[PDB]
């Protein structure tokens, strides 16, 4: 709804919230210059 | 979308599709923000050179969907709408400056492992994450090639271009409320929004935090996929205080 | 080509 989204905006039930990632959310990461 | 793939299913819980009573057609995409409201583009409700203005009455909102026309009973909820509110200063006679507008449902949905709402970025994560060669993704069910409907949500993953390379691939007047994406001729990799993806999601994954944010809205192209041009969104995080403005000065 | 939606929505 607004700053920063929500309260629990952004966290997919199915993957997120069980620490399961997509097939190509890595492509994404990897070019914020790479993540974690 | 042009040169994606499918979607896996819950890939994009905050996707909406624009729905028109009759004929029942896609008419476009459009995001889930909260339990009321829904965010898509002004030109896919008012556009006058083509006699297209849309009212509340005409419209339905189906959430949850990942096949293209199948009723996905159990699984999608359809909303109808109480108000509509499009940017005072949208500008459809020269470049669809501030292509933006609002969507109040008539009810609030519920949320499921199908359906739930996407965050809108705050002045950080928009100045962290909005760099040249960062990708973010699109998704929509509008057409696989120029000129070819898909039966499922279809993903492209994008990187953002440069300003001068966006201005330099047109004749169109370009303001700081767009930015273009896509990949340069010489990067051997395609892949681009089209007709029917209008009013749609352009998201990044924050690397801090974990979570998803709606950086633009998919806007205009010249075509699709071609090679030299790119296509342009809504830049949320500079049309955000508006969106604050309509929501607590009618609703959440 | 879309298939019929239930009449409670229209
Ligand atoms: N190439 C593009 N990104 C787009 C092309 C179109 C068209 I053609 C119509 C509506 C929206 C869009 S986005
Ligand atoms: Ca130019
Ligand atoms: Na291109």
């Amino acid at each position: 709804t607004f700053g920063s989204g929500e309260a629990d905006c952004g966290l997919r039930p199915l993957f997120e919230k069980k620490s399961l990632e997509d097939k190509t959310e890595r492509e994404l990461l990897e070019s914020y210059i790479d993540g974690r | 979308i042009v040169e994606g793939s499918d979607a896996e299913i819950g890939m994009s819980p905050w996707q909406v599709m624009l729905f028109r009573k009759s004929p029942q057609e896609l008419l476009c995409g459009a995001s889930l923000i909260s339990d009321r409201w829904v965010l898509t583009a002004a030109h896919c409700l008012l556009y006058p050179p083509w006699d297209k203005n849309f009212t509340e009455n005409d419209l339905l909102v189906r959430i949850g969907k990942h096949s293209r026309t199948r009723y996905e009973r159990n699984i999608e909820k359809i909303s109808m709408l109480e108000k509509i509110y499009i940017h005072p200063r949208y500008n459809w006679r020269e470049n669809l400056d501030r292509d933006i507008a609002l969507m109040k449902l008539k009810k609030p949905v519920a949320f499921s492992d199908y359906i739930h709402p996407v965050c809108l970025p705050d002045r950080e994560t928009a100045a962290s994450l909005l760099q040249a060669g960062y990708k973010g993704r699109v998704t929509g069910w509008g057409n696989l090639k120029e000129t070819g409907q898909p039966s499922v949500l279809q993903v492209v993953n994008l990187p953002i271009v440069e300003r001068p390379v966006c201005k330099d691939s047109t004749r169109i007047r370009i303001t700081d409320n767009m930015f273009c994406a896509g990949y340069k001729p010489d990067e051997g990799k395609r892949g681009d929004a089209c007709e029917g993806d209008s009013g749609g999601p352009f998201v990044m994954k924050s690397p801090f935090n974990n979570r998803w944010y709606q950086m633009g809205i998919v806007s205009w192209g010249e075509g699709c996929d071609r090679d030299g041009k790119y296509g342009f969104y809504t830049h949320v995080f500079r049309l955000k205080k508006w969106i604050q403005k309509v929501i607590d000065q009618f609703g959440e | 080509d879309f298939e019929e939606i239930p009449e409670e929505y229209l």
